[PDB]
């Protein structure tokens, strides 16, 4: 019920689209959690992006 | 049809109330000025270039001289409205400019509008309305007056709908 | 009256390393004094 | 001073009670002793500019 | 003091707010039965002073009134009022009203900016004065109790179409949130007003009788939203009983 | 909350036709009752029964009897103010 | 949102300090 | 492809479309989940009481990215508000049995009047603006609701208020309990993100 | 947290304003 | 309970302290009512500085 | 009176502000609506306490 | 009025921002 | 708090106006 588009989030539907779904912080957009998504998480894109 | 259009989307998107509107009605409204006031300066800043009445034969199109005194022209329109042309170029480029520019303007609000994504209500006099009924502008009105055509004419411009809005439902203030 | 050109005139110069030094005074000033505003 | 603070013409100034309960402007007279120079005197301030 | 005035004299002038007068002194008496029933034929109240009663932070604080000025124009009187007057068996006089031009809405300016709007009417009013009475003098005093209906009808529209029997019951503009909102019902309840119409000046000749009106009233609601303020109007009335 | 028309409708006032509160409009569908039966039978309100309907003075014999004939379509409610001042049980604002 | 200004504010000295740096006017013997 | 919908436009990032809101897309989805229970041999409870939230939530006019404003600026939760719980849906009977449904606010209209249909397309009741001449509404016509699934699951409403308030709910689709102290809520539909690229991108 | 409303307009204009000075006074340097 | 000092009050106590106590909406800061200060209110003054 | 005791009250002081604590003294403690009247504190053993 | 928060900044941006760009581009103008 | 604000872009757009004309560039026949 406060799904990313509810929280005008827009560019995480488009990191989201291609693959990347999960945070270093340990939830995901698919409502999963615990999973390891590496270094390519939102954040570790976004750090990547600044880079 | 085309007044339909235009009322439908007065009383649904509120389009009057939108700023790319009113952009592209100063366009309009400037470029209509502009032609009308650039064609009464030249005419009655004319040089006498003939010895009739009738000014329109004191002109030839090959002539190289200006048939009309910008310098006169600056001179009235500094002295009248404060500011006047110095430029012939920028004032025509000037006269294309307004009207393009409004058109492009309420381009950009009708693609807007196309999405529903109006300038329908400022949320602050109707958050405020709602609270306080002694708070009433024009603008709440208008409101009012928006919301009255939607119901009294969706059922006949929107046929494939089958709205049945029956009579006690319909807005209406006293006695009408 | 006549409208006469004054001879006072004189130009203003601010240098670049005067530049970078105010924008550098500005951005610290706004940095010390930010916390303070927003309280 | 002598018009304005004095209420000859004008409107006076500001005074009160010790307390500050009963505070208006009315027209003050100069005190031209040396209560004239109590800082809490307003005819002090009337004197002193005339 | 118009009499023999022509409506032509008498337009833009002012002078139809104003109630006739007496036309002199005349300081007599109208000689009334035990236990009858006499008419009033003409009755008018030219209200002067206007006061709101202060609603200070404090609650303990004295209320006080404040004099209003009127922001709207000479439209303020009642007139061409029937009614009645009874006589008391004990003595008592009842005056009664029946109708006529009894309401005007008014609204006051107080200081700070605070526009009071008010009904302002003696509607069904019954004032009584005190027992033993057999002339209608000048200490005859109807003290009594009107009528005093809600400013806005119920057919009013708030600016956001919301009324009583006609408009919406909810705050259409906010859909989400349409129902929070008190001022969504609206609300026309009967209020109270007390009037003395202190008789002054009394004409025997002609049955004519004027004095002085203090009433108390409760302001505009406007259906409901705010509390009603106590104003306090003070004036003159004129009336002609039927003898 | 319901405001008080409201509160009414929810009540006999919106079935069928209230001698204390409905407007004369609502009298039309009574043979031989508008306009004058009907603004007698307003005049003459409050009436606690609907029976002391028939007790009003003035009523001849086809008033009566146009009266008894349709007895039945008529309720009592208690008389709201908010549907009686300014005489809109006359005129409400509705054409 | 004091943390958008004061990242903002922070970025602002940073900028500064590069620009002064890389972007200095050289210093001429003459 | 952003307005229209696209496998590269999914609704669980972007939103769902104007189109799903005007066709009845999710309202559809959800009462064949419905009728599939109900033939299975459930009752309406148990019927509704397997329908998702979040198929719910789809089904709502203020999840529809044509609900917006061009200067209602940011998230939707700065509308509506942050949904907590779907209330279950609605089951409007009036008082002679006949089940009525809301008319549900189409795209295009800020404001819609509350209108409740019969299954053979039959005004039986409403919410009138004049109430001097009403014949259909909601206190003469006995209009009571009842809630299967959710949270208000095996309630019934039969005080005309709370019925009007839930007509005006079912008005726009799926009624949701809403957090509107959070971001202060103001009540007015915000557009999607799918709305703001579309605009965005169409300008 | 709960800051003071007119916070980030006040820091905004307190850098910016001088910003602007000295990037006016800079750029025309040399006319 | 709300004086001019408590309110932020500047310069209206400069105003009140040479002679002018009044609105012309009404209001006095001596607390008094229905006063006509004339043209010299606080409205005026404010009025004659800007012109 | 009401005023006489609220000049008695330290956030009536002016040195009780901050350099940064903007605005109006309102904004502080609040609006003043009543005085709650003066309190007089009383031990157990009956002697009375300031 | 509840009004959008942002809409001083906003507004004091939209207007700032270019009138600081056409006042650099003016006084710079002739060198 | 708004109303200040408005009253400053309309202040802005006359002060514009009374510069344009009382300190524009003097048109010079050349
Ligand atoms: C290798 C480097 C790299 C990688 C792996 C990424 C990865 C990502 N970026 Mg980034 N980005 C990069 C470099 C990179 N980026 C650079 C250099 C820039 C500056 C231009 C950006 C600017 C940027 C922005 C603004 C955004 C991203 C975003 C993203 C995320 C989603 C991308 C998306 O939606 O696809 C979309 C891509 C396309 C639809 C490709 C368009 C190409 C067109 C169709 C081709 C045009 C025709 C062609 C020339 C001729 C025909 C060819 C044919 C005949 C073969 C994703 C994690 C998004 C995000 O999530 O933010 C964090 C987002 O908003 N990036
Ligand atoms: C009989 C007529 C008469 C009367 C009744 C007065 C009455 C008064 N005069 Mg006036 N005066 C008069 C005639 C009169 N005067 C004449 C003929 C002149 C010559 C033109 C003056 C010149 C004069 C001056 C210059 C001053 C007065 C002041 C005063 C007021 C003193 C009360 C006060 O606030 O002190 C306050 C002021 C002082 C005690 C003087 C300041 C002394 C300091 C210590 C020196 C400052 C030095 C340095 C910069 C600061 C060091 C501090 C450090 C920590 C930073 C008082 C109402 C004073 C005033 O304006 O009141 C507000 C004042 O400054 N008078
Ligand atoms: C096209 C790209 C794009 C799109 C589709 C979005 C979309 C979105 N953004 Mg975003 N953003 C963008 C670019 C974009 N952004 C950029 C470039 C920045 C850096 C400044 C940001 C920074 C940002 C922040 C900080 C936030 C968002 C947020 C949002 C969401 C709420 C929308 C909103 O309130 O805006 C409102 C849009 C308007 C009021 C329309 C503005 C149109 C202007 C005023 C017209 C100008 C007229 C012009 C001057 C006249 C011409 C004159 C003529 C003579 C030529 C939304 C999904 C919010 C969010 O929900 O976060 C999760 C949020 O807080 N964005
Ligand atoms: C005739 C014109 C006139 C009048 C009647 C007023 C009246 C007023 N002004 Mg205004 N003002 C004016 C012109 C005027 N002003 C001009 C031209 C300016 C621009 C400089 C101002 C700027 C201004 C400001 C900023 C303020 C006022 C304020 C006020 C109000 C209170 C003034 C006060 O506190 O006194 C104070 C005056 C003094 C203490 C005088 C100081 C003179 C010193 C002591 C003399 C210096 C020594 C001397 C030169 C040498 C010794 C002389 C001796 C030997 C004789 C008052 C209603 C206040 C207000 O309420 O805002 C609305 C306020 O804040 N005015
Ligand atoms: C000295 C004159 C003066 C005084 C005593 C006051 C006093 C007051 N004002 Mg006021 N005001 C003034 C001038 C003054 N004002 C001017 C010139 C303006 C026009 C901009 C205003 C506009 C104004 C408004 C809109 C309001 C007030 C309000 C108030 C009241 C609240 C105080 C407050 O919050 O401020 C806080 C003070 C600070 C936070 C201190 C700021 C100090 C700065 C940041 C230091 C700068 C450091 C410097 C850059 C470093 C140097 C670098 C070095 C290398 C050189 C107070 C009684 C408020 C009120 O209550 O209204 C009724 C209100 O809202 N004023
Ligand atoms: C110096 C350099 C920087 C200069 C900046 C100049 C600034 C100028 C002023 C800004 C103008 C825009 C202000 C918008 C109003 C506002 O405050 O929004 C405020 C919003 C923020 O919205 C906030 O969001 C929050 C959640 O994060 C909450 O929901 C809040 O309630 C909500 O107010 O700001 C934005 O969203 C920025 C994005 C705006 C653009 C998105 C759409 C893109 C399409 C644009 C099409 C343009 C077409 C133009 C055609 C010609
Ligand atoms: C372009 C031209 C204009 C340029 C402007 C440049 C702006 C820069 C940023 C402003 C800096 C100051 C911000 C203060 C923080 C703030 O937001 O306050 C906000 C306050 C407003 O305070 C508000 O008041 C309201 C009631 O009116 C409410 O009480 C609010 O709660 C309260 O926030 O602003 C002011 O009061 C302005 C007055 C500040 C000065 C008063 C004291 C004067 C003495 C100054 C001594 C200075 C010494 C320096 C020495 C060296
Ligand atoms: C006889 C028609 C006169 C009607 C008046 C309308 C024409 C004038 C409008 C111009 C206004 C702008 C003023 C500055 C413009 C300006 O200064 O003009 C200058 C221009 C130059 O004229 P001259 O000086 O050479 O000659 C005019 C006189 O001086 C002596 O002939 O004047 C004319 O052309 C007048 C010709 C009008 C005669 C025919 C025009 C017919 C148009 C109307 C037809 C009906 C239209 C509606 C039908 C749907
Ligand atoms: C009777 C006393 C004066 C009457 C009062 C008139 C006041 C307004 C006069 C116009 C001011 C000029 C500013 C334009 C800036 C200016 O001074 O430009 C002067 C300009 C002269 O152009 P030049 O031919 O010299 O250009 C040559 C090159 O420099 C091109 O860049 O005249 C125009 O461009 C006219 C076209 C735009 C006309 C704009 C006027 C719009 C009407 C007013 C809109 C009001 C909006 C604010 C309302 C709150
Ligand atoms: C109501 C609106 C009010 C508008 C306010 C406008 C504000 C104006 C502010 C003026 C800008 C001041 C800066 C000028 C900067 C500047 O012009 O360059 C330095 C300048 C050198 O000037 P010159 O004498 O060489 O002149 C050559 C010309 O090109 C300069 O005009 O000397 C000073 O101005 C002394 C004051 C600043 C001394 C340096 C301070 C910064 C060094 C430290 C940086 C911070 C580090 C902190 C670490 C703890
Ligand atoms: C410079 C030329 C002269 C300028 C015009 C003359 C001065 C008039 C403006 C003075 C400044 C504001 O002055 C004052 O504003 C407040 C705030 O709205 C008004 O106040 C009014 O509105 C507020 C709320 O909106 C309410 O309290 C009330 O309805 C009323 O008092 C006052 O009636 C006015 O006296
Ligand atoms: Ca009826
Ligand atoms: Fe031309």
């Amino acid at each position: 019920l406060n799904p990313m588009w509810r929280q005008g989030m827009f560019v995480l539907p488009f990191m989201a689209r291609l693959g990347v779904t999960s945070s270093w912080n340990g939830w995901s957009v698919t409502g999963e959690t615990g999973l390891d998504p590496g270094f390519w998480s939102f954040e570790g894109v976004a750090a990547a992006h600044i880079v | 049809g085309i007044f339909r259009f235009i009322l439908f989307l007065q009383g649904f998107h509120n389009w009057t109330l939108n700023p790319f509107h009113m952009m592209g009605v100063a366009g309009i409204l400037g470029g209509a000025l502009l032609c009308a006031i650039h064609g009464a300066t030249v005419e009655n800043t004319l040089f006498e270039d003939g010895e009739d009445s009738n000014t329109f034969r004191a002109f030839e199109p090959t002539q190289a001289e200006e048939t009309y005194s910008m310098v006169t022209a600056n001179r009235f329109w500094s002295q009248i409205f404060g500011i006047a042309f110095s430029n012939k170029r920028w004032l025509h480029f000037f006269m294309l400019f307004v009207p393009v520019t409004g058109l492009w303007m309420s381009s950009v609000g009708i693609v807007g509008l196309a999405l529903n994504l109006r300038a329908y209500d400022f949320v602050s006099q109707e958050l405020r309305a709602a609270e306080d009924p002694e708070f009433e502008t024009f603008y709440t009105k208008n409101i009012l007056l928006n919301e009255g055509m939607r119901a009294w004419m969706a059922p006949q411009d929107q046929p494939h709908e089958n709205f049945i809005f029956p009579e006690e439902v319909l807005p209406r203030g006293n006695a009408l | 009256m006549d409208r006469n050109s004054n001879p006072n005139r004189q130009p203003v110069e601010l240098n670049r390393t005067s530049l970078y030094l105010g924008l550098l005074l500005v951005a610290v000033l706004g940095i010390l004094f930010s916390s303070y505003f927003f309280n | 001073g002598a018009f304005h603070l004095t209420g000859v013409w004008g409107p006076g100034m500001w005074v009160s009670d010790p307390y500050g309960l009963t505070g208006h402007v009315q027209p003050v007279a100069p005190e031209w002793g040396p209560a004239g120079f109590n800082p809490f005197n307003p005819g002090g301030v009337v004197a002193h500019h005339i | 003091d118009k009499s023999q005035l022509t409506y032509d004299d008498i337009v833009n002038t002012g002078l139809a707010n104003v109630c006739p007068e007496i036309s002199s002194f005349t300081r007599g008496t109208i000689e009334v039965e035990p236990n009858t029933k006499y008419f009033v034929s003409d009755f008018c109240m030219e209200p002067q002073e206007y006061f709101v009663k202060e609603e200070p932070v404090n609650k303990r604080q004295k209320a006080e009134y404040v004099k209003g000025k009127v922001l709207t124009r000479q439209t303020t009187s009642l007139e061409q009022i029937r009614g009645s007057i009874a006589v008391g068996a004990d003595g008592t006089l009842t005056f009664k009203e029946k109708d006529g031009i009894d309401f005007q809405p008014i609204t006051v300016l107080l200081p700070g900016g605070e526009e009071v709007p008010f009904f302002f009417t003696v509607k069904n009013f019954t004032g009584t004065t005190e027992p033993g009475f057999t002339s209608i003098n000048s200490s005859t005093d109807f003290v009594g109790d009107f009528n005093v209906p809600s400013y806005r009808g119920a057919g009013f529209l708030d600016p956001k179409a919301r009324g009583l029997y006609t408009g919406y019951d909810n705050a259409v503009a906010l859909p989400s949130a349409a129902d929070k909102f008190r001022t969504n019902k609206k609300e026309t309840p009967l209020g109270k007003g007390t009037l003395s119409l202190q008789v002054t000046q009394v004409d025997g000749s002609t049955g004519e009788i004027a004095g002085i009106f203090e009433s108390e009233q409760p302001s505009d609601t406007d259906l409901g939203a705010k509390e009603p303020l106590d104003v306090k109007v003070r004036g003159i009335f004129y009336g002609r009983v039927d003898t | 909350e319901l405001n008080a028309v409201d509160a009414k409708l929810t009540t006999d006032f919106g079935q069928k036709i209230d001698l204390n509160n409905s407007d004369i409009r609502d009298f039309r569908g009574l043979r031989g009752f508008y306009p004058n039966l009907a603004s007698e039978i307003i005049k003459n309100a409050p009436y606690d029964t609907v029976e002391e309907v028939l007790d009003i003075p003035g009523l001849s014999e086809t008033q009566k009897s146009r009266l008894e004939a349709n007895l039945g379509s008529f309720t009592v409610t208690e008389p709201s103010i908010e549907l009686t001042s300014g005489d809109d049980r006359i005129n409400p604002g509705v054409y | 949102m004091e943390s958008v200004a004061y990242i903002l504010v922070l970025t602002m000295a940073l900028a500064v300090l590069f620009f002064a740096i890389a972007f200095r006017e050289p210093p001429r013997i003459e | 492809t952003m307005w229209y919908g696209n496998a590269t436009t999914p609704i669980e990032l972007f939103g769902p479309t104007r189109y799903q809101w005007d066709k009845g897309y999710f309202q559809e989805e959800i009462q064949r989940r419905v009728d599939s229970q109900l033939a299975e041999g459930a009752s309406l409870s148990e019927a509704w009481s397997t329908i998702p939230e979040k198929l719910a939530f789809y089904d709502y006019v203020g999840n529809s990215p044509a609900k917006g404003g061009l200067f209602r600026t940011g998230a939707m939760n700065s509308g509506d508000g942050i949904a907590q719980e779907w209330i279950g849906h609605p089951i409007f009977k009036d008082k002679e049995g006949r089940e009525l449904e809301v008319r549900r606010m189409p795209n295009f209209f800020e404001t819609f009047p509350v209108i409740m249909t019969d299954a053979d397309g039959v005004v039986r009741a409403d919410i009138p603006f004049r109430r001097s001449e009403s014949k259909f509404s909601v206190e003469q016509t006995g209009v009571t609701v009842s809630f299967y699934g959710g949270a208000l699951d095996g309630q019934t409403f039969s005080n005309p208020s709370d019925v009007k308030k839930f007509a005006r709910k079912a008005q726009l689709g799926e009624g949701f309990d809403f957090d509107t102290e959070t971001f202060n809520s103001d009540g007015v539909f915000r557009t999607s993100p799918r709305g703001w690229f579309t605009f965005g991108h169409a300008v | 947290m709960q800051v003071n409303n007119l916070g980030f307009i006040a820091s905004i204009l307190f850098v910016l304003v001088p910003t602007v000075f000295l990037l006016i006074l800079f750029i025309q340097t040399g006319k």
